[PDB]
C-alpha cells in the first residue's frame, strides 16, 4: 500500500500545484489530455488501490479477502469489509471522473 | 508557477470579460463607464459581474467593497490593490 | 574474550553452499570485496593498536571481600557488627541482581537462536529462570525502599514459621 | 530581473551566538577527543590478573582505563 | 511580461452544451447572457474527451500488440 | 525553454511527457495481459471444487440400518 | 564537606570587595570554577556512602541536589544582572550576598547527618529567599506573596521540631546512620497517628500537596527571576528529600496513614494541570505545572517503592531544570514586553526563530519526551503507581495527555500564530539569554546519555 | 451587522448578499457549467420576479422566507477560494509577513549589503516624521465634537501633505513575501 | 462499485436538482463526529478548568 | 574527488563501525545473537563434516 | 562530561557483574542451586517456640 | 414547510434566521449608531497611538487589564458563601476525593486478600 | 491605570450600572452584569458567549487572528472562544439530530457486531490434523510423560 | 455456505457444531480403518524450523520447497513446481477435512432418522 498511495498522494499535489493551489475536485476537469503522465500515474495508482489483477495490489489485497471469505469469522465484520470494498472503487472512479474527465472548470488563465 | 500581474493585463482581461457580457454592446463601453447610468443595469447585473470577475481571476471580492465597484477602472484598481502590483 | 561455562552457547552447524542454478549470488562478490577493503584494513590498524598496547603492559585486579559475621550473630544496637552485616547483605543483594541478569540474558539468547523451535529446545532454559526468580522473589521481595538485613531476616524467619506450620498441621 | 527585497528580522546576532558556542566547545572538545585517543591507543587499557600471594594492590589498581585509575 | 490575450469573437455557443441550455431557456422564456464566456471550455483542445472506459482503456493497443509479439517470441524460443 | 502559459487555450505540451505516459500505460497493459497469460490461477481459481453431496455413502462410512 | 563551604563564605569577600563593574565577572568566574569542583562528590560505592565526619556525609540521593545547587547559582548571577542594572551598588552586593547565602545554607542542608541541623538549615533557608521575594519583586503584592510564604512554612514546620526533639529524647539520637540500625517498628495508635502528621507535614506544605499549595502561584510569580529559579528548581525539593529521609522512622503506620495523601495528590495533578489549561498567566502556568509534578514526586514517595525512589529523584532533577529554563524564558519575554499575559505578545517565532528553538525543547521536555531524563523518572513512577494499584495507570494517562495539552498550548500561543501589530520593541535576542537557555539545555540533554547518576542511592 | 462605515445593513444589500450566497451555493450544488447556467438563470428569473414590491413587509417577508429557503437547502460544504477565510491557504503567508518595523534593528555589518535601500528606507521614515504633525492636526479639526461617528478617514485636503494616518496600511507586507 | 458510479456520475451529469437528503448530510459531514466531539468535549473540559478547579 | 561521497559518508563509517563491533561488541557476550542456520536433510555440515541424511521415500500422487 | 564518562566503577556495578560471572561458575560446576530461598542459615536460627 | 433550526449551546443560531435582525425602527438604529460611534471613538484612539513615528513600545490595552484583574483578583472580594457555593464546593472538593479513596481502598483490599491467600499469580514478579 | 478602571463589586442602583457601563465602554442598555450569586464575577459583562470563528472575517480588527477590537470589552471566556479552540458557529443541521443520527449509528453497529460474534460464519470442514501426538512435544509438552495418543485415520 | 443457513435458519440437530467434532467413534462404519503417514521427521521438522501451524500431515514438501527456494537463488522464480506439489498436497488435505465434515453430517441425519423411527413405533 505504501508504493501507490504515496504517489497518489504525488499525483495530487502535482494537480495542485499547477492549479494554484486549488484542492478541489470541482475545480478540475479536462486534465487527461493536459497533464498526461501524472493522469496515467493516477489511473495506475487508482486501478492498484482497487485490486486489478496482477497490479501490486492484487497480491495482498485478494489474499485477505480470500482469507476472510473462507475462515472461522465474524458474519457482519465480512459484510462491512466488502462493501467498503465497493465503496473503495466508487470513490477511485469519483476522483478519476471528476478530476481528469469532462471539461474544465479551473479559472481561465493557464 | 503564478505569473506576474500587470495593469494593462488586469484591464485587458476585465475589458475581455466585460466584453464576453451579452447585456453590454462592446463597442460603447470603456475604462471609466458606470454600470448603472452609463450603461443601464441592475444590480443584481453589478453582483453577477463581480462574480464574475471573481471567477476569472480566482479570488474572492468581499461585499463591502463588491458594492462600490461600479465602473471598471475602480475594479482594476481594486484587483491592483489586493494583488500588489508594479512593485 | 569471555567465559564460555558461564555463558553456554551450542556449536554451530553450517549447512554447505549448493548453486543449484548457474545465477552468480551478489553476496559472495561482496564477502569477497567487505573482505579485501573492509576486513583487511581494520585489521591491519588493530594489528598496530595491539603492538602499540603490548610495549607496556599492566594489570588490574578483581576485588575480594573476606567473610565476616553475618546478622544473625550480632548484638541488637551493636553498630559496629551490624554496620559489617548489612555492607556484606548488600553487597550480596547486588550479587544476586547480577545473577539474575545472567540467567535472563541466557534465557533471552535461546529464544532468538533456536529459532521458530524455541518452545521445545529452550525448556532447560526456562526451568532455570523460573527457578532462580523463585529463589529471589523467596529471599528479597517485598521489602520496600528501606530494605534491610534485619527486614529480611524477618521475612526469612516468618517464612519458616509458616513452612513449620504447615508442616505440623500437615503431620 | 525583477528582484525584492525581503522583510527579514536582524539574523547577526543568533549566528553570532552560535558560532561562539561552537568555537568555544570546540576549543576544548578537540583537545580532549585527541588525548583520549592518544591515550586509548599508546598507553590503552588494564588486563585482568589474578592477584600474587602475599601482595596488595593500591585502591586505583582495580579499575581498567587510565583516567579512570588516574 | 507583457502577454497578449487571444480575440473575443471566436467564442460562439453554437455546438456546445451551452446552446441546448439556450434552446431550454428560450423554451421557458429566459436568456443567458454570460453564455459566451463560459464558450471556450467546450472548444479547441477541450473538446470531445475521453470517457471513463477510454480512460482505463490508454495505451492498451500497443500493450496487446507487444503481448502478442512476446508470446510469439516465447513460443518460437521454446522449440 | 519552459512553457509559455496560455490564455483560455489549450496549454503546451512536450513531446516527451507524452511519449512517457503512453510508454507506461502500455508497460501497464503488457504486464496485466501477460501475467493474465501466464497465471490465470490467482484469479480464476487453483483446484477445482469438489461438491459434498455427490460423495457415496460408502466411501465415507455410512452403515445402512 | 569544609572544600564546598570555605570557598562558598569566601565568595561574599569577593562579591563585598570588588569593582563597580566587575562584582558580576567576579561572581559568576569563581561560582563556576566552585560548580566543577562539585564534582569530586561522585565517589559513591555500592554498599557505603561517603561519610566525611561526624556532622556531614553525602549518599546518591544527596549528590545530584548538590551538583545542581552548585551549578544552579551561575545561572542565577547571569539571569538576574539585566533587571539589576539601574540599582545601587550596595543593593547589587546585597543580593549577590543574599544569593551565596542561599546556597551555603543549601549546601549545608543536603549533607546534614543529624536531622535537628537538617531542620536548622532547612529553615535557614526562609530568610534570604523572603528577603528576596519581598525586597526586589516588582509587584505590589509580592509582601503578601511573602506572609503567605513564610506562615505557611513555619506553620507545617514548628511540630517537626516538636517531634523530632520527641525522637531525640526516645531513641537517643538523631544521627542518621544510627537510625539507620536502631529503628523500631511504630505501632498503630493516636500517638503516632500524630507522630506521622508532626514529622510529614511540613515536608507536605514545602513541596507542596494539593490543599496547601496556595502560596505557591503567589511566592512563584512575585519573585525576580532569580528567586523564581531558586523557588521552582531547589526549594521545592527540600521537603522531597526531608520525606526520603524521614520515612525511615514511620513504618509500618505509613502503609495506612498515606491514603489520604496519596487521594489528595493524585486527584491533585488532574485539578492543577486543568487550571493550566485556563491560565491567562505565563509564570503562574509554569508554577501550577510545579504543583502537578511535585504531586507526582509525593506519590512517588508514599508509595515506598524501589522503582518509586529512583523515578521520585530522577524525576526531581528533571523538573528543577526544566522549570528553571521555563521560568528565564518566561523573564525574557517579560523583559521585552514588560507584561506577564499569555495573550498579549503573540507569534514570536517570526521575531525570534533561536528563542522559538529553546521554547520548543523547554515545552518538549516538559512533557516527558524520551529519552529524557523527564521521562525516565515519570516512567518508573507509573510502573512503580500501576504496581501499588491499576486504577493509577487511568489516572497517569489523563495528566499525560492533559501535560502535554498545556504544554502545547503554552508554546502554540507565545510563539505561533500571527505577531502582534502595536508591538514594536522586539530586541533580538542577546548573546546572555541565548547563553543563559543553553547551560539550561545541555546539562539536561546530556544527562540521558548518563542517567545512572540521577537515580538515587537504591539504584 | 458589522461594518466599519455604517451602522445596519440596508434592504438592497440584504437582498444582493442573499443572491449572492444562493449563486454561490447552486454553483456547489451544480458541478457543471451548462447546468449552473440553466439554474442560475431560473434563480435569476424568481428573483426578477418580485423586483418590482413596493410593500415594505411583504418584501421583507418575502426576504424572511427566502433565507429560511436558503437555510434549508444550502450545500453542506461549499466551494471557497483557496485565500478566502476558511479557506486552504487561508493565512498561510502570515508566517513571512515580518514587518518593517524589523530594520531597525539589523547590524550596520549586514545593513551594509543594501546601501540604496536603506538610504530609501531613510527618506521615507524622513518624510513619515516630517508629515505626521501637519496630519494629526488636520484630524483633530475635522473630527466633529462628541468623537468620530464613523471610521472613514478624511483625504488630504491641501497640497504637500499625504493623507492623516497613512503609514500602516502604506507600508503593510505583499500578499507573497 | 466501478458500474454503480459510473452511473451515479452519469445521473450526476443530467439537467435536474434534487434536495440533499439525511444520508448524503450524514456521508459529507463525517458522520457527525468531529462536528459533535471537538464541540463538546473540549466545552466540557474547559468549563471544568475554569469554573471548578482555577475559580 | 569526484567520488568522495561514497569515501566519506559509506566507506569510512563502514570501517569504524566494522573496527567497532568486531573488537569491541563482538567480544562481549550475548551481544550480537544470530539465528542458527536452517538446515535441510541432505545438507553437509561444514565444521563435523556430516552428511545429513535424506528424507523417506514419497507416496506419489500426482 | 569527559569526568562523568570515565567515573571508576560507579556504584560497583561492574564488580558485582564479574562477582556473578565468577559465582554462578562456581555453583554450575558443582551441581548447587545457583540460589536459594533462604539468605540466612537456618541452622543458625532459632525459631520462637509456639 | 421546512424544519425549523433549532439552536442549541453549541450552535447559536444564524444572523439571517434572526427574526430580530430585520428591525428597522428607529430605537433599534439609534442603538446601532450608537455602538458605531463607540466603536470608531476607540478605533481613533488606537490608531492615535499607533501611527505615532515617534512610539516604540506596546500601546497599552486597558480592556485587557480589566479582563486579567477579573479573571485572577476579584474573584474572592466578590465570593459570598452561599447554598450554592457551597454546594458546588462540597460536589466538586470532596467528593472525587471520596470516590477515588473508596475505589483505590477496595480494590488494594481485594488484593492483598488474594496475595496472602496464594491465589494471585506473582510468579516472576520480582519488580516492584 | 488608575483603581477606578479596574472591576468592582455587582452595581445595585442605576448609577453605578451606568458608571460601570461608561467604564467597560458599552450602552447601559446593553450592559448587563452576571447574576449576583456570589460566584466572584463582579460587575464583569456578560457578553453573548459566542465563538471568535462567528465574527466577521472581513472586517478590519486591530488583532486580526483573535478577531478583537482595541478598547472593546473582553469576553470572560475569550482564551477558550479563540479560533483553536471550542466553536459555536451554526451547522448546516440541527445538533438534536446528529446526535441521534450518530448514537443510533454507533448503537447498531454494536448490536449487529454481537449478533454476528453470535453466529459466526465457517466452512464446511472438519478440525485440522496434526502429527505426533498432535504436535505435544512441540508445544512445549514435557518429555517425561506420556500424553494421551491422539490418532488421526484415513478418510 | 448453504450449511449456515441449514443450521442458523434450519434446525441444529442435523449440522454438526465446527468446534466440536467429530462426535462419532472413527471405526463406526469403517471396518479396518488405517492411520495417516508422516513421512517428515519430528528431528526433520524441528532442525528445519517450520512454523508450528505448518508443520502439518504434508510438510515434507513444505521442507523440499524451503530447499529448492534456498538454493536457487537468486532466481526467485526458478521453480514452482515444489511450490504446486505443496499445494496440491494442502487440497487434498483440505479434501479429506471436508469429507470428515459431510460423514459427520450425514452420521448426525441417520442417528436423527433412528430415533424418529425408534419414536414412530414406541
Ligand atoms: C500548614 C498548616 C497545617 C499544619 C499541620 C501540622 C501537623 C498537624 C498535627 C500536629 C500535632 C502537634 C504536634 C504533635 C507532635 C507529636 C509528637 C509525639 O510524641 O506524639 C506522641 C504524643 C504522645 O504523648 P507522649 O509521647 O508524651 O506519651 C507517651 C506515649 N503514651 C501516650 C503511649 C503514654 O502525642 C501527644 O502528646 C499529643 C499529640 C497530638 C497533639 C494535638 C494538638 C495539636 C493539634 C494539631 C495542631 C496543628 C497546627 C494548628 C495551627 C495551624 C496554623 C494556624
Ligand atoms: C548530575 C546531577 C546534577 C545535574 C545537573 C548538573 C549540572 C552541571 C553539569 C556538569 C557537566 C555535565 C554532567 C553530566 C554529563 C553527562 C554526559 C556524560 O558524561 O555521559 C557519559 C557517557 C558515558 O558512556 P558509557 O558509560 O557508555 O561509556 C562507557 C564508559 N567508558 C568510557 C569508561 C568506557 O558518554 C557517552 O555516552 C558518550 C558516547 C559517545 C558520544 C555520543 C555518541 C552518540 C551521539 C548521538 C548520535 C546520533 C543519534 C541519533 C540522533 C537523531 C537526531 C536526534
Ligand atoms: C478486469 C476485467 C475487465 C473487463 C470485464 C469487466 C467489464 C466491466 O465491468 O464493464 C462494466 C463497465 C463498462 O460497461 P458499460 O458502462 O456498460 O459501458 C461503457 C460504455 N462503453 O465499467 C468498466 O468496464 C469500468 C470499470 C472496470 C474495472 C475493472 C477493474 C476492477
Ligand atoms: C484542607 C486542605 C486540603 C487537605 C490537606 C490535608 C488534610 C488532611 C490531613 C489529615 C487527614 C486525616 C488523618 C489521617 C487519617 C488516616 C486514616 C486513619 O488512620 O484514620 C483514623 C481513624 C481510622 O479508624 P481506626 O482505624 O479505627 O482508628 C484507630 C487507630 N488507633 O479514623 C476514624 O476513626 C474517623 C475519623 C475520626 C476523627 C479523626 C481526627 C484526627 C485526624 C485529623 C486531624
Ligand atoms: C455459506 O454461505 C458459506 C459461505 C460463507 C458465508 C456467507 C458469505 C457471504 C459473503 C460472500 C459472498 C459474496 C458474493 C458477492
Amino acid at each position: 500500500h505504501a508504493f501507490f498511495k504515496a504517489m497518489l498522494f504525488m499525483c495530487s499535489g502535482s494537480i495542485i500545484h499547477s492549479l494554484n493551489d486549488e484542492q478541489d475536485i470541482r475545480k478540475m476537469g479536462g486534465l487527461f489530455k493536459a497533464m498526461p503522465f501524472t493522469t496515467t500515474a493516477l489511473i495506475i495508482g487508482s486501478l492498484a488501490l482497487t485490486g486489478m489483477p496482477f497490479l501490486t495490489g492484487f497480491y495482498s489485497k485478494d489474499l485477505i479477502i480470500e482469507s476472510a471469505n473462507t475462515s472461522y469469522t465474524n458474519a457482519w465484520a465480512l459484510l462491512m469489509t466488502l462493501v467498503a470494498t465497493s465503496f473503495t472503487a466508487i470513490y477511485s472512479t469519483r476522483i478519476i471522473f471528476f478530476a481528469l474527465l469532462g471539461q474544465p472548470r479551473f479559472p481561465t488563465l493557464i | 508557477d503564478a505569473p506576474p500581474l500587470t495593469l494593462e493585463g488586469i484591464k485587458d482581461r476585465v475589458l475581455y470579460v466585460l466584453k464576453l457580457y451579452d447585456k453590454i454592446d462592446p463597442e460603447k463601453l470603456s475604462v471609466n463607464s458606470h454600470f448603472m447610468k452609463d450603461l443601464g443595469l441592475d444590480s443584481l447585473d453589478q453582483v453577477e459581474i463581480i462574480m464574475a470577475m471573481e471567477d476569472e481571476f480566482g479570488f474572492e471580492i468581499p461585499d463591502i467593497d463588491a458594492e462600490k465597484l461600479m465602473c471598471p477602472q475602480e475594479i482594476v484598481d481594486y484587483i491592483a490593490d489586493k494583488k500588489d502590483v508594479y512593485e | 574474550s569471555w567465559d564460555k561455562d558461564v555463558y553456554p552457547e551450542p556449536p554451530r552447524r553450517t549447512p554447505a553452499p549448493s548453486p543449484q542454478t548457474s545465477l552468480p549470488n551478489p553476496i559472495t562478490y561482496l564477502t569477497k570485496a567487505f573482505d579485501l577493503l573492509v576486513d583487511r584494513p581494520v585489521t591491519l590498524v588493530r594489528e598496530f593498536i595491539e603492538r602499540q598496547h603490548a610495549k607496556n603492559k599492566y594489570y588490574y585486579y578483581h576485588r575480594e571481600f573476606r567473610r565476616v559475621p553475618d546478622i544473625t550473630e550480632c548484638h541488637e544496637k551493636d553498630v559496629l557488627c551490624m554496620f559489617e552485616a548489612e555492607m556484606q547483605w548488600k553487597r550480596d543483594y547486588k550479587v544476586d541482581q547480577e545473577i539474575v541478569n545472567i540467567i535472563q540474558e541466557r534465557l533471552k539468547a535461546c529464544q532468538q537462536r533456536e529459532g521458530e523451535s524455541h518452545r521445545q529446545n529452550c525448556a532447560k532454559e526456562l526451568q532455570q529462570f523460573t527457578q532462580v526468580v523463585k529463589a529471589y522473589q523467596d529471599r528479597y521481595h517485598d521489602l520496600g525502599a528501606h530494605y534491610s538485613a534485619r527486614k529480611c531476616l524477618a521475612k526469612q524467619k516468618q517464612r519458616m514459621l509458616a513452612e513449620r506450620k504447615a508442616t505440623k498441621e500437615a503431620a | 530581473g525583477k528582484r525584492l527585497f525581503i522583510i527579514k528580522p536582524s539574523g547577526f546576532y543568533d549566528k553570532r551566538f552560535l558560532k561562539l558556542l561552537r568555537f568555544y566547545i570546540l576549543l576544548t572538545g578537540i583537545p580532549v577527543v585527541i588525548g583520549i585517543t592518544l591515550i586509548n591507543v599508546f598507553i590503552g587499557e588494564a588486563e585482568l590478573a589474578e592477584i600474587p600471594e602475599g601482595y596488595v594492590p593500591e585502591h586505583w589498581e582495580y579499575f581498567k582505563h587510565p583516567i579512570s585509575r588516574w | 511580461s507583457k502577454m497578449e490575450l487571444p480575440d473575443y469573437k471566436q467564442w460562439k455557443i453554437e455546438g456546445t452544451p451551452l446552446e441546448t441550455v439556450q434552446e431550454k431557456l428560450a423554451a421557458r422564456g429566459l436568456r443567458d447572457p454570460w453564455g459566451r464566456n463560459e464558450a471556450w471550455r467546450y472548444m479547441g483542445g477541450f473538446a470531445n474527451n475521453v470517457s471513463f472506459v477510454g480512460a482505463l482503456l490508454k495505451g492498451f493497443k500497443w500493450g496487446f500488440a507487444a503481448f502478442v509479439v512476446a508470446v510469439g517470441a516465447e513460443y518460437y524460443l521454446e522449440s | 525553454a519552459h512553457i509559455e502559459p496560455r490564455y483560455r487555450q489549450f496549454p503546451q505540451l512536450t513531446r516527451s511527457q507524452v511519449i512517457q505516459a503512453e510508454f507506461f500505460s502500455a508497460t501497464m497493459w503488457f504486464w496485466i495481459l501477460w501475467r493474465f497469460w501466464h497465471d490465470s490461477d490467482a484469479v480464476l481459481g487453483h483446484f477445482p471444487y469438489p461438491d459434498p453431496s455427490q460423495w457415496t455413502d460408502e466411501e465415507l462410512g455410512i452403515p445402512p440400518d | 564537606m569544609l572544600k564546598y563551604i570555605i570557598p562558598t563564605m569566601m565568595l561574599m569577600p569577593l562579591t563585598w570587595l570588588s569593582k563597580n563593574s566587575m562584582i558580576w565577572i567576579n561572581t559568576t568566574l569563581h561560582s563556576l570554577l566552585i560548580s566543577l569542583t562539585s564534582l569530586l562528590l561522585l565517589n559513591q560505592f555500592g554498599d557505603n556512602s561517603l561519610n566525611f565526619s561526624l556532622t556531614f556525609f553525602s549518599d546518591s540521593l544527596s549528590t545530584p541536589l548538590l551538583i545542581l545547587t552548585m551549578w544552579l547559582l551561575p545561572l542565577m548571577l547571569m539571569a538576574s544582572q539585566h533587571h539589576l542594572s539601574k540599582e545601587n551598588l550596595a543593593r547589587k552586593k546585597l543580593f549577590i550576598s543574599m544569593l551565596i547565602l542561599l546556597q551555603l545554607f543549601l549546601i549545608m542542608t543536603f549533607t546534614a547527618t543529624e536531622l535537628i541541623f537538617f531542620y536548622i538549615m532547612f529553615e535557614a533557608t526562609l530568610v534570604p529567599t523572603l528577603i528576596i521575594i519581598t525586597r526586589w519583586g516588582n509587584q505590589t503584592e509580592r509582601l503578601n506573596a511573602g506572609l503567605y510564604f513564610l506562615f505557611y512554612t513555619l506553620a507545617g514546620s514548628l511540630p517537626l521540631l516538636v517531634a523530632l526533639i520527641y525522637i531525640q529524647n526516645t531513641m537517643g539520637s538523631l544521627n542518621f546512620l544510627i537510625l539507620q540500625y536502631w529503628v523500631q517498628p511504630m505501632p498503630n495508635s493516636w500517638s503516632n497517628t500524630f507522630m506521622w502528621l508532626a514529622c510529614m507535614m511540613a515536608f507536605m506544605v514545602k513541596m507542596p500537596l494539593y490543599g496547601l499549595h496556595l502560596w505557591l502561584p503567589k511566592a512563584h510569580v512575585e519573585a525576580p527571576i532569580a528567586g523564581s529559579m531558586v523557588l521552582a528548581a531547589i526549594l521545592l525539593k527540600l521537603g522531597g528529600y526531608g520525606m526520603m529521609r524521614i520515612t525511615l522512622l514511620l513504618n509500618p503506620i505509613t502503609d495506612f496513614m498515606a491514603y489520604p495523601f496519596i487521594m489528595l495528590s493524585l486527584w491533585g495533578m488532574i485539578m492543577t494541570s486543568s487550571i493550566c489549561l485556563r491560565q491567562t498567566d505565563l509564570k503562574s502556568l509554569i508554577a501550577y505545572s510545579s504543583v502537578s509534578h511535585m504531586a507526582l514526586v509525593i506519590v512517588a514517595i508514599l508509595i515506598q517503592t524501589p522503582w518509586s525512589y529512583m523515578g521520585a529523584t530522577a524525576l526531581m532533577i528533571a523538573h528543577g531544570l526544566t522549570s528553571s529554563m521555563l521560568f528565564c524564558l518566561a523573564n525574557s519575554n517579560y523583559e521585552r514586553v514588560h507584561s506577564r499575559t499569555m495573550i498579549l505578545a503573540r507569534g514570536l517565532q517570526t521575531l525570534l526563530p533561536l528563542m522559538a528553538a529553546w521554547w520548543l525543547l523547554a515545552s518538549l521536555t516538559n512533557l516527558a519526551l524520551p529519552p529524557s531524563i523527564n521521562l525516565i523518572g515519570e516512567l518508573f513512577v507509573v510502573m512503580s503507581t500501576f504496581s501499588w494499584s491499576n486504577i493509577t495507570i487511568i489516572l497517569m494517562g489523563l495528566n499525560m495527555v492533559i501535560t502535554a495539552l498545556y504544554s502545547l498550548y503554552m508554546l502554540i500561543t507565545t510563539q505561533r500564530g500571527k505577531h502582534t501589530h502595536h508591538i514594536n520593541n522586539i530586541l533580538p535576542s542577546f548573546t546572555r539569554e541565548n547563553a543563559l537557555m543553553s547551560l539550561h539545555m545541555l546539562p539536561l540533554l546530556l544527562l540521558s546519555l548518563n542517567p545512572k547518576i540521577i537515580l538515587g542511592p537504591l539504584y | 451587522a458589522f461594518l466599519p462605515s455604517a451602522a445596519y445593513l440596508t434592504h438592497q444589500q440584504k437582498v444582493l448578499q442573499l443572491y449572492k450566497r444562493a449563486l454561490r451555493h447552486l454553483e456547489s450544488r451544480c458541478v457543471h457549467r451548462d447546468k449552473y447556467r440553466y439554474f442560475a438563470c431560473l434563480l435569476r428569473a424568481r428573483f426578477d420576479e418580485h423586483k418590482n414590491e413596493k410593500d415594505m413587509v411583504k418584501a421583507t417577508q418575502l426576504l424572511r422566507e427566502a433565507e429560511k429557503e436558503f437555510w434549508h437547502g444550502q450545500h453542506p460544504q461549499p466551494y471557497i477560494f483557496p485565500e478566502s477565510p476558511g479557506g486552504t491557504s487561508y493565512e498561510r503567508y502570515e508566517c513571512y509577513k515580518v514587518p518593517e518595523w524589523c530594520l531597525d534593528d539589523w547590524h550596520p555589518s549586514e545593513k551594509a549589503m543594501y546601501p540604496d535601500y536603506f538610504a530609501k528606507r531613510e527618506q521615507w521614515k524622513k518624510l513619515r516624521r516630517e508629515s505626521w504633525e501637519r496630519e494629526v492636526k488636520q484630524l483633530q479639526e475635522e473630527t466633529p465634537v462628541g468623537g468620530p461617528r464613523t471610521e472613514a478617514l478624511p483625504p488630504a485636503r491641501k497640497q504637500g501633505d499625504l493623507p492623516p494616518l497613512w503609514w500602516h496600511i502604506v507600508t503593510r507586507p505583499r500578499e507573497r513575501p | 462499485g466501478f458500474i454503480l458510479a459510473l452511473e451515479i456520475s452519469n445521473t450526476t451529469h443530467y439537467l435536474k436538482f434534487n434536495y440533499p437528503s439525511n444520508t448524503f448530510k450524514f456521508s459529507n459531514l463525517l458522520g457527525y463526529y468531529p462536528t459533535i466531539m471537538h464541540r463538546l468535549t473540549p466545552y466540557m473540559n474547559l468549563t471544568m478548568s475554569q469554573k471548578s478547579a482555577s475559580s | 574527488r569526484h567520488s568522495i561521497f561514497a569515501f566519506t559518508h559509506v566507506l569510512i563509517p563502514v570501517w569504524i563501525i566494522h573496527y567497532y563491533l568486531k573488537y569491541h561488541v563482538t567480544t562481549k557476550p550475548y551481544t550480537i545473537v544470530e539465528k542458527k542456520p536452517r538446515i535441510f536433510p541432505g545438507d553437509t555440515i561444514l565444521e563435523t563434516g556430516e552428511v545429513i541424511p535424506p528424507m523417506k521415500e514419497f507416496p506419489d500422487q500426482h | 562530561s569527559t569526568f562523568v564518562a570515565y567515573l571508576p566503577d560507579y556504584r560497583m556495578q561492574e564488580w558485582a557483574r564479574r562477582e556473578a560471572e565468577r559465582l554462578v561458575k562456581y555453583r554450575e560446576a558443582h551441581g548447587l542451586p545457583l540460589m536459594e530461598s533462604n539468605c540466612f542459615d537456618p541452622s543458625k536460627i532459632q525459631l520462637p517456640e509456639d | 414547510s421546512f424544519p425549523k433550526y433549532e439552536p442549541s449551546r453549541l450552535a447559536s443560531l444564524p444572523t439571517t434566521l434572526d427574526p430580530a435582525e430585520y428591525d428597522i425602527s428607529s430605537e433599534t438604529r439609534k442603538a446601532q449608531a450608537e455602538r458605531l460611534a463607540i466603536r470608531s471613538r476607540l478605533k481613533r484612539e488606537y490608531q492615535l497611538q499607533y501611527n505615532d513615528p515617534s512610539r516604540r513600545g506596546v500601546v497599552e490595552d486597558p480592556a485587557l487589564i480589566r479582563w486579567t484583574c477579573a479573571r485572577s483578583a476579584n474573584v474572592y472580594p466578590n465570593f459570598r458563601p452561599n447554598t450554592k457555593t457551597s454546594l458546588l464546593g462540597a460536589l466538586f472538593g470532596i467528593g472525587p476525593l471520596i470516590f477515588w479513596y473508596y475505589v483505590f481502598k477496595t480494590d488494594r483490599d481485594r488484593k492483598e486478600k488474594l496475595i496472602q491467600e496464594g491465589k494471585l499469580d506473582r510468579t516472576f514478579n520480582i519488580s516492584y | 491605570i488608575t483603581k477606578d478602571m479596574l472591576p468592582g463589586p455587582y452595581p445595585k442602583t442605576p448609577e453605578e450600572r451606568a458608571a460601570a457601563a461608561k467604564k467597560y465602554n458599552m450602552r447601559v442598555e446593553d450592559y448587563e452584569p452576571y447574576p449576583d450569586d456570589g460566584m466572584g464575577y463582579g460587575d464583569y459583562p456578560k457578553l453573548p458567549d459566542r465563538s471568535q470563528q462567528e465574527r466577521d472575517p472581513w472586517y478590519d480588527w486591530d488583532h486580526p487572528d483573535l478577531r478583537l477590537n482595541w478598547g472593546e470589552p473582553m469576553h470572560w471566556d475569550l482564551d477558550m472562544y479563540i479560533r483553536n479552540r471550542v466553536d459555536t458557529s451554526p451547522t448546516p443541521v440541527n445538533w438534536n439530530l446528529m446526535c441521534k443520527h450518530l448514537f443510533g449509528f454507533v448503537a447498531f453497529m454494536l448490536f449487529m457486531f454481537w449478533v454476528g460474534e453470535t453466529y459466526p460464519t465457517y466452512q464446511p470442514v472438519g478440525p485440522k490434523q496434526y502429527p505426533y501426538n498432535n504436535l505435544y512435544l512441540e508445544r512445549g509438552g514435557d518429555p517425561n510423560k506420556e500424553p494421551e495418543p491422539v490418532v488421526h485415520y484415513e478418510i | 455456505g448453504a450449511h449456515l443457513a441449514r443450521r442458523y435458519l434450519g434446525d441444529a440437530s442435523v449440522e454438526p457444531e465446527p468446534l466440536r467434532m467429530p462426535t462419532f467413534p472413527p471405526d463406526y462404519g469403517f471396518p479396518e480403518r488405517k492411520e495417516r503417514e508422516m513421512v517428515a521427521t519430528q528431528q526433520e521438522m524441528n532442525d528445519a524450523q517450520l512454523v508450528l501451524q505448518q508443520r502439518d500431515y504434508c510438510a515434507h514438501y513444505l521442507i523440499r520447497f524451503l530447499k529448492c527456494k534456498r538454493d536457487s537463488f537468486p532466481n526467485f522464480l526458478a521453480c514452482k513446481h515444489e511450490q504446486h506439489d505443496w499445494d496440491y498436497c494442502e487440497h487434498l488435505d483440505y479434501v479429506k477435512r471436508m469429507k470428515e465434515f459431510e460423514r459427520e453430517r450425514r452420521l448426525l441425519q441417520r442417528k436423527k432418522r433412528r430415533e424418529q423411527r425408534e419414536a414412530d413405533m414406541a
